[PDB]
């Protein structure tokens, strides 16, 4: 009995073009714990991506924080792809700077 | 109160990769204060809060050697459950356990508990009496029969009532100022229009700790839980958390709606409304 | 003080 990952893509500080910032990918509500989290930029994969220690909550499901430093602009599109056995194909969530 | 000392244990079999991975993670009032991970360069118990650096070397050695012994036990338990479910050795499986105790402001034991789960499903759990168990399926009835005739619940009762409480009591004193912890949220309301007769009002709460928080939108008194939309509380990545709730409202009726932020660190709940510069 | 001597399933 597996569980599909809930994903939130968002920045640490209020976004502002041409100013350095951290981009988060908070993945939760997933089981089994094995998972791949890729962060994207205009399609291309971001090479330098940190990962928090994995934990699990009182409903047994796991959660983890992935993040990478980035400088937002007018026209750059950032996203976060996630592979998991619960899903038939990967799940790409795109960054909305108002969410 | 209520204060808690919980230990979260994970054991995952990894056929065709290596040995099973093992993690223990201790929490004090839902705050990670210790951690052990077998996939580290040199597996040992390490502090996850700076108030734990008080404890001496004998503590760390004792907890470290204990974790390695626990790893081997869960290594055997993984192979035992394969037998109970008649499962293949070449498939990955996950055993999880939460085991802890809770105390009130007085220090008395409110609830002691320990519960297991296999592949994300409840397996067996110790009842609130701390005497009998509750098996989740036919496999767990085998374990239920063992521990009852073994009298294992009684040995757990000693740990949960005595040891767990006494140590929890100790940690709270060592990290009293750190666990007193409160950052008030910085809150605001953004306006997100659209080529349409409606607009989206979004209420934010940033830079707050602990993660416990409640955001609500109200229309002239009543709370709009059904038509509201909100995200689960999320880490900013610097010790604080974020959250937002939103509502879609008619164009030109933004001042009719009111956002409310409820949080420990606040003297009183914040009351927010859409305001332009303009 | 984590639990030691975990009982076998």
């Amino acid at each position: 009995i597996q569980k599909t990952p809930q994903i939130q893509v968002y920045s640490r500080h209020p976004p502002e073009n041409g100013k350095p910032n951290i981009l988060n990918c908070y993945v939760t509500q997933f089981h089994p714990p094995h998972i791949e989290i890729q962060m994207l930029k205009n399609g291309k994969k971001i090479p330098k991506v940190e990962m928090s220690d994995m934990s699990f909550s009182k409903d047994w499901s796991f959660y983890i924080l992935a993040h990478t430093e980035f400088t937002p602009t007018e026209t750059d599109t950032y996203a976060c792809r996630v592979k998991h056995d619960s899903m038939a194909e990967p799940k790409t969530v795109y960054w909305d700077r108002d969410m | 109160g209520p204060h808690s000392l919980r230990y979260f244990v994970t054991a995952v079999s990894r056929p065709g990769l290596g040995e099973p991975r093992y993690m223990e993670v201790g929490y004090v009032d839902d705050t990670e204060f210790v951690r052990f991970d077998s996939d580290a360069e040199n597996p040992r118990y390490e502090p996850r809060a700076r108030w734990m650096e008080q404890e001496g070397p004998e503590y760390w050695e004792r907890e470290t050697q204990k974790a390695k012994g626990n790893e081997q036990s869960f290594r055997v338990d993984l192979r035992t459950l394969l037998g109970y479910y008649n499962q293949s050795k070449g498939g990955s499986h996950t055993i999880q356990v939460i085991s802890g105790c809770e105390v009130g402001s007085d220090g008395r034991l409110l609830r002691g508990y320990q519960q297991y789960a296999y592949d994300g499903c409840d397996y067996i759990a110790l009842n609130e009496d701390l005497k009998t168990w509750t098996a989740a399926d036919m496999a767990a009835l085998i374990t239920k029969h063992k521990w009852e005739q073994a009298g294992e619940a009684e040995r757990l009762r000693a740990y949960l009532e005595g040891t767990c409480v006494e140590w929890l009591r100790r940690y709270l004193k060592n990290g009293n100022a750190t666990l007193l912890r409160t950052d008030s949220p910085k809150a605001h309301v953004t306006h997100h229009s659209r080529p349409e007769d409606k607009v989206t009002l979004r209420c934010w709460a940033l830079g707050f700790y602990p993660a416990d928080i409640t955001l609500t939108w109200q229309l002239n008194g009543e709370e709009l839980i059904q038509d509201m939309e909100l995200v689960e509380t999320r880490p900013a990545g610097d010790g604080t958390f974020q959250k937002w709730a939103s509502v879609v409202v008619p164009l030109g009726k933004e001042q009719y709606y009111t956002c409310h932020v409820y949080h420990q660190g606040l003297p009183e709940p914040l009351t927010l409304r859409w305001e332009p510069p303009p | 003080f984590a639990p030691g001597n975990w009982p076998a399933l």
